[PDB]
């Protein structure tokens, strides 16, 4: 139980780092597209 | 080469038919299927065929009795008689107007009872679909979303209904010009169902005896009755039934008692309940009130002619295919057909396909639609079909 | 739409012919509901709470259902790589191994033809490969694989070299790795024709019983480079 709650808190703060990244990538994809048209 | 080229095939492809036809050894059937699949059991089950089952040749349930079974068995016209037939089944599924499969000395039960009807009527459901939709039927849009909300709901969700707590309509009648209306939509309503569409032609149920039709009729009814729900189509009622105007002697009764009949059966004592039935015709005034009569003929989907927008529409809908100079005026094309139906759009459209191949041309002009137009509407308009059915007299 | 759900309630019909309906009470249909919600949920649509049929039933029998219906996730959001991941998130936080590694393969599934900068499947997976159990071991690998079968990248190929190396018990799950393997890559690869072949002599060649040992390793060999 303790080894599973170091195990999905490692995988937390590496979902919400992916997540943060995704989203800043996804915006810098939609600024090139909303400058060409 | 050109005149050589008959030297190289030839040799082999001969050979392909000798050993195609030396493979071809299971053939000549007058009543058989390839004997690697028709005989494809042709081994021991054959004889489970024989020996554990035996004939066990119909029968006719008559009367009960009661305590001990001992029911009464009609075979067709044979002998009836009174027996127990076996203990099997537990003596529940023993109701009259029902046949088992019943031996001529032992009288096994065998299998539960399925009811008898007419193989015409078995045939008589079509169970295909015509490729037509409900996008290529334009001109009648409000006939169109008046009988979307018949033949939908009923067969979709009934959570809507049952919170209305409304019943839904069950008799309608869609009617259109002469011609151009309600037979190609009806298609379209067969293509877009999913249980049963029984077609009915009411030039089919005159017999050459007096009064099968109400059996055919009552037949029908039962095997639709099967389904939970079942749609059931209607063409030219107006032969089926006009009105009850006997005098002297009898003139037209032998459709009459089965125009009636079909009343009694739609209307009082617990009727189909989830049974969808619709009929179209080629002239309303001639009806019988008692089949007006709503309950049966709640809905009256009436088509008209197209003003210009559904002229528009349908000169869209069939000319999506032909060539042309990009550039068109369908809608003058309307203008200058302005009491005309859809098949006869549809033959313009034809007429001016089949003068562009006339020649040596594959693309038509706007001056091919008008040789179009005037040989078709105002030089076949000798008799056109419409003025004395546009008042339906 | 989002939520069509008609061929299941499709099935309304035929229940009053024969006599009477509702005979069907067991409990494997329930892993055909899984698709009920899956397989109509291919083309963007999207489920929230609809899956609950799947969730309670996540949380009432079948490990194998449980990982079932999780790995089904992932055909919800297919090639939604940036908001796939937000639906997934949480039952990677569930306390049941099932749950957990149907949601790695949903990950894996959501990438499959999809090379994304990030590599959420890969960086996600990753840790999952050589777990100590079955579930997020066996489970760690497939949807890495269908990630970045196309993107034949040999990294993170040479990152799962070792579960062949494992030597652990794994006549489950080293079959189901040379598949994982040969999916990024097969035939005309270095590190994966040996890795099979010495396993399949350490332990299949002293035992060759059931078709789970030899029709997935042979898997791994050239199906990749068939042309
Ligand atoms: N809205 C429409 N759009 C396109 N074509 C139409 C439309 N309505 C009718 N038609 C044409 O009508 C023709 C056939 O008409 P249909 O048979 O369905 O009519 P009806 O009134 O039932 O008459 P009948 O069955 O006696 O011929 C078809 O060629 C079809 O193209």
């Amino acid at each position: 139980d303790r080894l599973r709650q170091t195990e999905n808190r490692a995988t937390r703060c590496k979902v919400e780092r992916l997540q943060l990244l995704l989203q800043q990538k996804r915006l810098r994809r939609k600024a090139r597209r909303d400058a060409r048209g | 080469y050109s005149r050589q080229i008959k030297q190289v095939e030839d040799d082999i492809q001969q050979l392909l038919k000798k050993i195609n036809e030396l493979t071809g050894i299971k053939e000549s059937d007058t009543g058989l299927a390839p004997p690697a699949l028709w005989d494809l059991a042709a081994d021991k089950q054959t004889l489970q065929s024989e020996q554990p089952l035996q004939v066990a040749r119909c029968t006719k349930i008559i009367n009960a009795d009661s305590e001990d079974p001992k029911y009464i068995i009609n075979v067709k016209q044979f002998a009836k008689f009174v027996v127990d037939l076996s203990d099997q089944v537990a003596p529940t599924d023993i109701e009259e107007g029902m046949r088992v499969g019943v031996d001529r000395n032992k009288y096994q039960i065998h299998i539960p009872l399925p009811p008898k009807i007419d193989p015409t009527v078995t045939m008589m459901q079509v169970e295909e679909k015509p490729d037509v939709t409900y996008s290529d039927v334009g001109g009648c849009k409000e006939q169109i979303e008046k009988l979307r909300e018949v033949v939908e709901t009923p067969l979709l969700h009934p959570e809507r209904f049952v919170n209305l707590g409304i019943e839904p309509p069950k008799g309608v009648l869609l009617f259109g010009p002469p011609g151009t209306g309600k037979t190609l939509c009806a298609r379209a309503v067969a293509n877009r169902t999913d249980a049963c569409f029984i077609r009915v032609i009411g030039s089919e149920l005159v017999q050459k005896y007096v009064g099968e039709g109400a059996r055919m009729v009552r037949e029908l009814f039962e095997m639709a009755r099967t389904k939970k729900a079942c749609l059931i189509f209607f063409d030219e009622i107006d032969a089926i039934g006009g009105a009850r105007f006997d005098d002297g002697a009898g003139g037209d009764n032998e459709v009459q008692r089965t125009m009636l009949e079909l009343i009694n059966q739609l209307d009082g004592f617990d009727p189909r309940g989830n049974i969808k039935v619709l009929m179209a015709t080629n002239r309303p005034d001639t009806l019988d009130p008692a089949l007006m009569r709503p309950g049966r003929l709640d809905r009256k989907i009436e088509f008209s002619l197209p003003d210009l927008e559904g002229r528009t529409h349908i000169f869209k809908i069939h000319a999506r295919s032909m060539s042309v100079e990009r550039d068109i005026r369908f809608e003058l094309l309307a203008r200058l057909c302005p009491n005309s139906t859809g098949a006869e759009i549809r033959s313009v459209c034809t007429e001016a396909g089949m003068f562009a191949i006339r020649a040596r041309r594959k693309i038509a002009t706007e001056k091919d639609f008008l040789e179009a137009v005037n040989k078709v509407i105002k030089s076949y308009a000798k008799f056109s079909a419409t003025p004395r059915y546009m008042t339906y007299n | 739409p989002k939520v069509p759900d008609d061929i299941y309630k499709t099935h309304l019909e035929n229940n009053r012919f024969g006599g009477s309906g509702s005979q069907v009470d067991s409990a494997r249909m329930n892993l055909a509901s899984s698709f009920v919600n899956g397989f109509v949920n291919a083309a963007f649509g999207q489920d929230k709470l609809l899956t609950d049929d799947g969730n309670k039933w996540l949380y009432k029998n079948k490990d194998h259902g449980m990982l079932s219906a999780a790995a089904s996730l992932g055909m919800i959001l297919l090639w939604d790589v940036d908001g796939g991941l937000t639906q997934i998130d949480k039952y990677l936080y569930s306390s049941e191994d099932y749950i957990k590694s149907g949601a790695l393969l949903a990950c894996g599934i959501v990438n499959s033809g999809v090379r994304n900068e990030c590599d959420p499947a890969l960086a996600l997976l990753s840790d999952y490969v050589l777990h100590n159990s079955n579930t997020m071991r066996l489970g760690s690998i497939f949807g890495l694989g269908l990630a970045y079968a196309g993107s034949n990248r040999e990294d993170v190929l040479t990152l799962l070299l070792p579960v062949m190396g494992d030597s652990k018990s794994s006549m489950e799950v080293a079959g189901v790795t040379a598949l994982a393997c040969g999916m990024i890559a097969v035939g005309s690869c270095n590190g994966d024709v040996t890795s099979t072949i010495l396993q399949t002599i350490m332990e299949k060649s002293e035992t060759e019983l059931k078709d789970t040992y030899a029709r997935w390793l042979p898997l791994g060999l050239g199906l990749n480079h068939l042309g």
